[PDB]
C-alpha cells in the first residue's frame, strides 16, 4: 500500500472470485 | 477399570510405604531420645550386648566416616 | 588405578570362570559371554544380578506387620496425610536416551521441566510452605485445647444465643 | 480422580469424601461429559474451559450475528460464543405491556 | 407474594452419621426473625456404590 | 461439537445475573453478564426464591470499583470491556529510555552470616537487611541463609508484621532512585533522624572545653 | 560513564572524611552564618526537612 | 503486521483480514469516540423519577454517618449511569445527586451533607 | 502535572488512622523551551498519578502520630466506605479526620 | 504554563485556562505528541486518544511460552533529521533468562520472563509465591504451567512429609512412656514388637544418633 | 598498559591508587564506623526513648532500625544535599528589563 486504494465508494459485499468455483 | 485401578494401585502402596516411613522415623527419633536418657540422665542403659553392639556399630561407623572424608 | 581391560576369547574364558562363577557363583548365558567384553559389562552384569537377589518390597512388607497398636497410635492423630499428589505431575512421551542426554547436561530444569523424586523428610528452614503450615498446626492445637476446655461449646452457644435474641 | 484422597486402610480403597465433590472443578471434553479436578489443579486447564465454551464453528461462519445490530442486542458474545439469549413471543409482549395498561 | 413467606426448607447434609441428634441437641427454637418449626431426618433412598465409583 | 457447555462463571446468586466473564476470570470483551438460568426463570419464580433484605444486598452497586478484581475499576464501566491499562501497566514506555539504577532488596536473615572477605556480618539473624538483587537471589536464596521480606514472611517466623513495599515505586531514573533511597532510609533507620544523633558531637558541651 | 565516576567521588568523600578536609558547608554559600558560640551549636547542624515538617 | 504497512485487509474487500485484532467489538471506533453519550455533559443519567413518599422511604434507607462529600466524582473515563434505587445507591455519585435533585423540587428536606469544595 | 485537582483516601499505616489527601494544580513545564523527555515522562506519570497512585510510593505526616513517613495505603472511595460505615461514632473521634460523623 | 518564576500549588489554575497548544491537548486529556498532528479529525484524536490499545504478542496466548505479564510487542513512530520521511518500528520488551532458586523444591529453575516480571519475582516472596499468586490465564507461558504442576505436587508432599512427622512424634511419645523407666534388657523389646520396631535398627540409629552428637563437638 | 602516554596511565594509575585505597584501610574503617556509631546509639540514646516512646528496649531497636542499610560506593544516594537556594534566572541574552523571547 504505497497508494490507498478508494474503499470507501464501495458498499460492504463479498464480489464472487474470478476463477469462479463450478 | 483398565485405566483407573492401577491409580488406586499406586495410592494404596505410597499410604503402605506412609506407614513405614512413620515407622522408620519412630525408630531414628527413638535413637536420639532414648540416647538424651541415658547421656544427659544416669543410673540406666539396657543390656551389656546392646551397648557392646552399640559401640562397634558406631566404631564401623566412624570408619566409614573417616574413609568417606578423604 | 584406571584400567579398562577389554577382553579376547581366551581370556574371557579363565576371567569369567574365575571370578563370576568361583567368587559369586553367578551363571552366564551364550548372549551373555557375547556381551561380556568389558570390565563395565562384568561388574554390572554381577552388580545386576546382586541387586535382583535383594528382596522386593513386597517379601519386606510380609517380614514386618505393622501391629494394631502401632496403627492404632497413628489413627488417633489429628492430621492423616492427602496422598493422592503423584497423579498431577506431568509426564512426557519422548525417547528415554534424550532424557539422558538431558542431564547429562543442565537442560532438563530448564524449560519449566524439572525432575521428580520422592523424599521424605525436608529442609525446613527458609522453607515457606513448611512454616505456613505448621502455624496452622499449631493453631489445630489450641483450637483442640479450646474444644477439649469446653469454650467452643460455650461460644456456639452464645452465637445460637445472640441469634434468638435478635 | 485419584488426587489428593485419604487412604481407608483396612481394604486399601479411596475414602469416598463427601466434600470432594464440591471442591471439584468440572473440565469439560468431547469423549467424555465433564470430569471431575480437584481445584487447586484446575488452572492448568483454563484452554479447554475456554474452548468449550466457545462457539463449535470458525468464526466466519457464524460472523452474521455480529454485524446487524438487532443480532447484538439478541445474542451472547462472551468469549466467542454465539447463542441466542432470552426473548420474549410476540403474545407474551402484548399481554405484558396490556396487563400494565400501558 | 411477598406477604406469603411460606414454610421454606433446608437440605442439611452433614458428613457424619449423628447429624440429626447434634441439630437437635443445639436447640434452636429461634433465629430471630424465622423461628425454625421443625428438625427431623430427610430419609433417602440410600444410593449405590455405583454413585461414587 | 461440546457436549455440556460450561456454566456462567460467577452465578452464586438467585435474582440478579453474574459478573461480565473475564472480569471473574476469563476472557475479557463484554460489558453486561448473562445466564440461562436467570433469564428463564420466570420473573415470578425469582422473586419466590427472595425476600427484600436478600435481594437490596444483591441489587447493591459498587460503582467505578470492581469486587472480584480488587483496586481496578469495573469493566463494564469503561468504556471499552478490556481491562484498564494504567495500573497493568508495562515498565518501559515506547519512547522511554533504559535506565533504571540497580535497586537493593529488603531481606530477612535465617542464620547469622559472616562475611570472611570483609571480615564483617553480613546479616544477623532475623534482621532486614538491604542487599543486591543478583547477591539474593543467587546466592542467599538457593542457599538457605535468608529470605525475601514479604509481610507474610515476617508473620510466618514469628516476627512483629511491617511491610517495606518492595517496588511499590520502581524508578526509572537514577535521580529518582536517589529520592526513593533517601525516603526509605528515612523510614527504615530513623534513628539517623532523631535529634540525639543529629546531636553525637554534643552528648557534652561544646568540643573545645575539652582536654587532651 | 557515570557509575564508576560516582563511585570514585563516593570513596573520594569517605578519604576527606578521614582525613578531615571535607567542608559540609558547600550548598550553604549564599546563607548568612548563625551565632558561633556555645548554646548556639542547634544552628550550624544541618536540618533534615521532613523532622521540620513533623515539628 | 500489515496494518502496519498500511494494507486494507478488510473481508468485504479481499477476503483477508487483520491477524492481531480482537474477533468481537460490541461498540466500534465511531461510538467509543463519541463522548457525549459516554460521559455525563448536558445529560440526565437518571430516568425514573420518584414521588414524595418513595423519596423520604429511598432516603431513609441510607445509613447514618454518611457525608455526600465523601463521594468523588468519578473521571472522564468512567461511563455515567444510575441503577435506581438499588441497595447501596448512595455510593453512587450520579444517583446520590440525581436523587438531591429529586429532593430539591420535590421540597424534601435533605438529610445527608452537601459536596465540599477544597481549596487551597 | 498535574492539570486536575483530585481528592484521595490515604490509611496512615503505622497507626491505622484515615485522612484524607488533596492534589492540587502544579503546570507544565514550558512548551517555549521545549523538552521531550521532560514532557512525555510527566504526561505518563499525570496518568498514573490519576489512577489511585498505582506506582508512587506514598509520602505524607500522619495528624494523629505526627511524623513524616511513607507507610500510606491509598483507598478508593468504596473501600472507604466500606471502612467508615461499620465503625462507632466514638472510634470515628480517633480514626477518622474532625467530624465526618 | 506558568511564566511566573514561583508557582505553589493552587486548587485550580488561578489564571483561566491555561495558555499555549500544549495544554489545549493537555486539558483534553491527550498526550502532548498531538501538537504535531496534521490530521485532526475524530479518527486521529480516537487514535491517540490511547484508550484503544494497539499492540500484540508474538504468539497467540495459548501457544505463548514466555512470561510476558504485561508487555505487547509495540510500535513507535519515529522520524529522521530528513523530517520529510516518517518511520515507524515495532519494540519488543527485554526478555532475561530467569533463573530462580524454587524455595518448596530445593533447586534452581531457568524459565525465561521479562524484567518486569523479576521485578515483581522479587517483590512477591520468591518464585514459587509469584507462580501461585497467577492463576490460569494470567500466566500465559506453558512452562509456568508446568513448574507450576511440579509445585503443586511437590507442595503437597511437603505437606505429606510434616504429617508424617508429627505421626513419628505420636509413636516416640507414646512408647517412652513405656520405656522411661530402666525396666529390664528383655522388657524393652517387648515394646519393640508391641509396635513393630526391628531392635537392630533401633541399635544402628543409636549408635548413629550418638555417632551424631559428639562429632559435633 | 600505556605508560608512555601521560593522561591516559596516570589517570588510570589515579583510579586504582583510589581503589586500592578503599579495601584495604577505608572500607573496614567505614564499617566499622558505622557499626561503632550504633553501638553508641543503643546503650545511651536507646535507653532514654525506650523509656520515651514506651517501648520496652529490644522492641525499640527493631522499630528505630527497621532495615539496615550499610552503605557501600555503589549504592549511595548523594553525595551531599541539594543547594539551598538557586540563583536567579536572568532573561535571555542579558536584555535588559525584559526579553520577548524565550
Ligand atoms: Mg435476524
Ligand atoms: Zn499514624
Amino acid at each position: 500500500i504505497h497508494k490507498g486504494w478508494r474503499t470507501w465508494e464501495y458498499q460492504h459485499t463479498r464480489p464472487d472470485p474470478r476463477p469462479f468455483p463450478d | 477399570y483398565e485405566f483407573h485401578e492401577p491409580l488406586r494401585r499406586k495410592n494404596a502402596e505410597d499410604m503402605r510405604q506412609f506407614q513405614t516411613d512413620v515407622i522408620d522415623m519412630a525408630c531414628a527419633m527413638l535413637g536420639e531420645r532414648l540416647l538424651d536418657t541415658v547421656n544427659a540422665s544416669d543410673t540406666s542403659s539396657f543390656p551389656a550386648e546392646w551397648q557392646e553392639a552399640i559401640a562397634m556399630h558406631v566404631e564401623e561407623i566412624e570408619a566409614e566416616m573417616e574413609e568417606v572424608a578423604a | 588405578i584406571e584400567n579398562f581391560v577389554l577382553e579376547e576369547e581366551t581370556i574371557r574364558e579363565r576371567v569369567i570362570y574365575q571370578v563370576v562363577e568361583g567368587v559369586f557363583r553367578l551363571s552366564p548365558t551364550s548372549a551373555d559371554r557375547r556381551e561380556l567384553r568389558s570390565v563395565a559389562n562384568i561388574i554390572d552384569y554381577v552388580l545386576t544380578h546382586v541387586r535382583a537377589a535383594r528382596p522386593t518390597d513386597r517379601e519386606r512388607r510380609q517380614e514386618r506387620p505393622i501391629t494394631s497398636a502401632a496403627l492404632a497410635v497413628m489413627q488417633k492423630c489429628p492430621i492423616q496425610p492427602q496422598l493422592g499428589f503423584v497423579h498431577a505431575l506431568p509426564h512426557d512421551t519422548r525417547d528415554a536416551l534424550l532424557q539422558e542426554w538431558e542431564r547429562m547436561h543442565h537442560l532438563d530444569w530448564q524449560f519449566g521441566k524439572a525432575v521428580y523424586t520422592p523424599r521424605s523428610k525436608e529442609n525446613v528452614r527458609g522453607n515457606l510452605t513448611w512454616l505456613r503450615e505448621d502455624r496452622h498446626y499449631d493453631q489445630r492445637m489450641k483450637f483442640m485445647q479450646e474444644v477439649e476446655s469446653g469454650e467452643a461449646r460455650a461460644k456456639h452457644m452464645k452465637l445460637i444465643a445472640e441469634a434468638a435474641g435478635n | 480422580v485419584h488426587a489428593s484422597r485419604h487412604m481407608d486402610v483396612e481394604t486399601w480403597r479411596e475414602v469416598p469424601d463427601p466434600h470432594w465433590d464440591e471442591r471439584s472443578y468440572l473440565v469439560p471434553d468431547q469423549m467424555f461429559y465433564n470430569i471431575p479436578v480437584p481445584p487447586e489443579y484446575k488452572d492448568a486447564y483454563w484452554w479447554r474451559e475456554l474452548q468449550a465454551r466457545r462457539v463449535q464453528c470458525p468464526v466466519e461462519w457464524v460472523s452474521h450475528r455480529m454485524y446487524n445490530k438487532g443480532d447484538r442486542q439478541r445474542y451472547d458474545f462472551q468469549d466467542l460464543a454465539f447463542r441466542k439469549k432470552f426473548e420474549f413471543s410476540y403474545e407474551e409482549v402484548v399481554k405484558n405491556a396490556k396487563d400494565m395498561r400501558s | 407474594p411477598d406477604e406469603i413467606e411460606g414454610p421454606w426448607e433446608a437440605y442439611i447434609t452433614y458428613d457424619r452419621e449423628d447429624g440429626l441428634s447434634y441439630a437437635q441437641s443445639l436447640g434452636i427454637t429461634t433465629i430471630g426473625v424465622a423461628t425454625v418449626l421443625g428438625l427431623t431426618e430427610h430419609v433417602r433412598e440410600p444410593q449405590p456404590y455405583a454413585v461414587v465409583d | 461439537v461440546a457436549p455440556w457447555v460450561p456454566p456462567p462463571r460467577h452465578d452464586i446468586k438467585v435474582t440478579m445475573p453474574p459478573p461480565p466473564g473475564g472480569e471473574v476470570g476469563g476472557r475479557f470483551g463484554v460489558s453486561q453478564g448473562y445466564s440461562d438460568r436467570l433469564a428463564r426463570t420466570p420473573y415470578w419464580k425469582r422473586m419466590a426464591l427472595s425476600t427484600y433484605k436478600l435481594r437490596m444486598m444483591e441489587n447493591a452497586t459498587r460503582y467505578p470499583m470492581s469486587e472480584h478484581r480488587p483496586g481496578e475499576y469495573d469493566i463494564r464501566y469503561l468504556p471499552t470491556p478490556y481491562p484498564c491499562t494504567i495500573r497493568n501497566r508495562p515498565l518501559l514506555e515506547v519512547g522511554e529510555p533504559r535506565q533504571i539504577p540497580s535497586i537493593r532488596i529488603p531481606v530477612i536473615f535465617l542464620v547469622n552470616l559472616f562475611d570472611e572477605a570483609k571480615g564483617c556480618w553480613f546479616g544477623r539473624r532475623y534482621e532486614t537487611v538491604y542487599v543486591e538483587r543478583q547477591f539474593m537471589r543467587e546466592e542467599l536464596m538457593p542457599q538457605r541463609y535468608a529470605i525475601y521480606a514479604t509481610p507474610e514472611a515476617y508473620k510466618l517466623l514469628g516476627l512483629p508484621v511491617v511491610n517495606h513495599h518492595t517496588h511499590e515505586e520502581i524508578p526509572k531514573t537514577p535521580r529518582e532512585y536517589e529520592k526513593l533511597l533517601e525516603r526509605q532510609r528515612y523510614d527504615e533507620e530513623r534513628w539517623k533522624y532523631t535529634i540525639e544523633y543529629l546531636f553525637r558531637k554534643y552528648e557534652d558541651g561544646p568540643p573545645e572545653l575539652l582536654d587532651r | 560513564s557515570e557509575r564508576e565516576a560516582a563511585q570514585y567521588k563516593f570513596i573520594r568523600r569517605w578519604e576527606l572524611q578521614m582525613r578531615d578536609e571535607w567542608d559540609q558547608l558547600e550548598p550553604f554559600k549564599g546563607l548568612p552564618k548563625p551565632k558561633r558560640q556555645f548554646g548556639n551549636e542547634a544552628a550550624e547542624v544541618i536540618w533534615p526537612y521532613a523532622l521540620l515538617l513533623e515539628r | 503486521t500489515p496494518m502496519m504497512l498500511n494494507i486494507q485487509n478488510m473481508m468485504w474487500w479481499n477476503g483477508k483480514r487483520n491477524l492481531y485484532r480482537a474477533t468481537y467489538r460490541e461498540k466500534t471506533w465511531y461510538e467509543i469516540s463519541r463522548t457525549g453519550a459516554f460521559t455525563k455533559g448536558r445529560r440526565p443519567v437518571m430516568r425514573q423519577k420518584y414521588s414524595r413518599e418513595a423519596l423520604q422511604a429511598a432516603l431513609a434507607m441510607v445509613p447514618p454517618g454518611f457525608e455526600v462529600a465523601d463521594v468523588p466524582r468519578p473521571p472522564q473515563r468512567i461511563l455515567a449511569q444510575s441503577e435506581g434505587i438499588v441497595g447501596r445507591w448512595y455510593s453512587n455519585y450520579w444517583t446520590l445527586h440525581s436523587m438531591r435533585y429529586q429532593c430539591l423540587l420535590a421540597g424534601v428536606e435533605w438529610p445527608l451533607g452537601e459536596r465540599q469544595r477544597p481549596r487551597t | 502535572s498535574s492539570r486536575f485537582f483530585q481528592k484521595y483516601f490515604i490509611r496512615c499505616g503505622n497507626c491505622q488512622t484515615i485522612q484524607r489527601y488533596a492534589k492540587g494544580y502544579k503546570p507544565i513545564p514550558n512548551p517555549i523551551l521545549f523538552d521531550s523527555d521532560a514532557h512525555c515522562r510527566s504526561y505518563h506519570r499525570e496518568r498514573r498519578d490519576c489512577t489511585g497512585l498505582t506506582g508512587t510510593l506514598v509520602t505524607c505526616r500522619c495528624d494523629k502520630c505526627a511524623r513524616v513517613h511513607s507507610h500510606w495505603t491509598v483507598m478508593d472511595f468504596q473501600e472507604f466506605l466500606d471502612a467508615k460505615l461499620v465503625m462507632t461514632p466514638e472510634e470515628r473521634t480517633a480514626l477518622l479526620w474532625p467530624g465526618a460523623g | 504554563f506558568s511564566t511566573f518564576a514561583l508557582n505553589p500549588e493552587t486548587s485550580v489554575a488561578p489564571h483561566g485556562p491555561p495558555r499555549g497548544l500544549v495544554n489545549r491537548y493537555v486539558s483534553m486529556g491527550l498526550p502532548p505528541w498531538a501538537a504535531w498532528c496534521n490530521k485532526v479529525n475524530r479518527y486521529s484524536l480516537y487514535r491517540m486518544s490511547g484508550v484503544t490499545q494497539r499492540s500484540f504478542l508474538p504468539k497467540p496466548p495459548q501457544e505463548m511460552d514466555v512470561i510476558w505479564l504485561n508487555e505487547r510487542v509495540r510500535e513507535r513512530v519515529r522520524t529522521s533529521r530528513q523530517v520529510q520521511n516518517v518511520y515507524r518500528q515495532l519494540k519488543y520488551p527485554y526478555v532475561k533468562t530467569g533463573i530462580h532458586y524454587s524455595d518448596v523444591l530445593d533447586h534452581w529453575v531457568q524459565v525465561p520472563m521479562v524484567e518486569a516480571a523479576m521485578f515483581e519475582v522479587e517483590k512477591d516472596g520468591g518464585f514459587d509465591n509469584f507462580i501461585l499468586k497467577r492463576s490460569g490465564p494470567e500466566l500465559r507461558s506453558t512452562y509456568g504451567e508446568r513448574i507450576r504442576r511440579h509445585i503443586l505436587v511437590r507442595q503437597k508432599e511437603i505437606q505429606k512429609n510434616f504429617v508424617l512427622q508429627k505421626q513419628a512424634q505420636m509413636l516416640v511419645e507414646s512408647m517412652e512412656k513405656e520405656i522411661l523407666p530402666m525396666e529390664d534388657g528383655k522388657k524393652v523389646e517387648e515394646v519393640l514388637e508391641k509396635y513393630g520396631i526391628d531392635k537392630e535398627q533401633l541399635l544402628r540409629d543409636i549408635a548413629r544418633a550418638a555417632v551424631a552428637k559428639k562429632q559435633q563437638l | 598498559e600505556a605508560h608512555k602516554e601521560s593522561e591516559l596511565h596516570q589517570n588510570r594509575l589515579r583510579w586504582v591508587e583510589t581503589m586500592k585505597w578503599w579495601e584495604e584501610i577505608g572500607e573496614p574503617h567505614h564499617q566499622q564506623h558505622a557499626a561503632s556509631e550504633w553501638e553508641w546509639f543503643r546503650q545511651r540514646v536507646l535507653p532514654a526513648k525506650a523509656a520515651a516512646m514506651g517501648l520496652s528496649e529490644e522492641d525499640a531497636a527493631r522499630e528505630l532500625r527497621r532495615a539496615v542499610m550499610h552503605e557501600t560506593p555503589r549504592w549511595y544516594s548523594r553525595i551531599q544535599p541539594p543547594n539551598a537556594r538557586s540563583e536567579i534566572k536572568e532573561p535571555r541574552d542579558q536584555r535588559w528589563p525584559s526579553s520577548p523571547k524565550w
